[PDB]
C-alpha cells in the first residue's frame, strides 16, 4: 500500500538505529571490566601476602613475651 | 462406513455403503451431473477418460429466480464440507494496493492446501456474487494456468 511500506521502513530504522549504539557500549565494557579485571588480580595478591607479614609479626611478638 | 446423513465428513475408497429446488431438475441433472460425475467416478475412470477436471461452472438468470439458493445447495452437495467460500460484492474493497490482492488470496488458500497434498483428492469450492484493470487478469491467472490450478472449481 505504499504508506505503510514506506512507513515501516522509518520505524525499521529508527529501531536499527538504537540498536547498534547498544552494541557500542559492551564494546567498551569489555575494555573496561578488563583493565578493572588486571587491577583486582594484584589485590588478592597483596591480601592473602599481607596475611603472610601480619602472622609472621603476631607469632614472632607472641614467642617474645613467654 | 457411512457418513451420519448431513456430515462434512468426506470419505473416500470402495469400503462405504434430491432438496430442495422448485423444477429445474432436467437442466439441473444435465449441468450436476457433467461436473460432479466426471470428478465422482472412482478412481481410475478419469484417466480412461483422460479429461482434465472442469475448473468453473456460471450461472446467469433473471432476477429473483432464486440462483442464489441453487449455488449454495450444489455446493453442499458436491463436497461433504469445501466449505463454502462466500465473495463480498465490493469483492475489490480497500483502493491503496490491496483489494486486488485479496481476490488473490482466497484462491491463494485453496491453492495452497492443494501444493501441499496436489494428486488426491481436495476440493475447495469459492462462488463469486454479482461478478477493470489488475482484477480481470488476476482472477483470469489463477482460475487458469501458468501451471495447474485445478482440483477447485467456482461457480458465479
Amino acid at each position: 500500500a505504499l504508506s505503510e511500506i514506506e512507513t515501516r521502513h522509518s520505524e525499521i530504522i529508527k529501531l536499527e538505529n538504537s540498536i547498534r549504539e547498544l552494541h557500542d557500549m559492551f564494546m567498551d565494557m569489555a575494555m573496561l571490566v578488563e583493565s578493572q579485571g588486571e587491577m583486582i588480580d594484584r589485590i588478592e595478591y597483596n591480601v592473602e601476602h599481607a596475611v603472610d607479614y601480619v602472622e609472621r609479626a603476631v607469632s614472632d611478638t607472641k614467642k617474645a613475651v613467654k | 462406513f457411512e457418513k451420519a446423513e448431513n456430515s462434512s465428513l468426506n470419505l473416500i475408497g470402495k469400503a462405504k455403503t434430491k432438496m430442495g429446488i422448485g423444477g429445474l431438475d432436467k437442466e439441473f441433472s444435465d449441468i450436476f451431473r457433467r461436473a460432479f460425475a466426471s470428478r465422482v467416478f472412482p478412481p481410475e475412470i478419469v484417466e480412461q477418460m483422460g479429461c482434465k477436471h472442469v475448473k468453473g461452472i456460471l450461472l446467469y438468470g433473471p432476477p429473483g429466480c432464486g440462483k442464489t439458493l441453487l449455488a449454495r445447495q450444489i455446493g453442499k452437495m458436491l463436497n461433504a464440507r469445501e466449505p463454502k467460500v462466500v465473495n463480498g460484492p465490493e469483492i475489490l474493497n480497500k483502493y491503496v494496493g490491496e483489494s486486488e490482492a485479496n481476490i488473490r488470496k482466497l484462491f491463494a488458500d485453496a491453492e495452497e492446501e492443494q501444493r501441499r497434498l496436489g494428486a488426491n483428492s481436495g476440493l475447495h469450492i469459492i462462488i463469486f456474487d454479482e461478478i477493470h484493470d489488475t482484477v480481470v487478469n488476476q482472477l483470469l491467472s489463477k482460475i487458469d494456468g501458468v501451471e495447474q490450478l485445478n482440483n477447485i472449481l467456482v461457480i458465479g
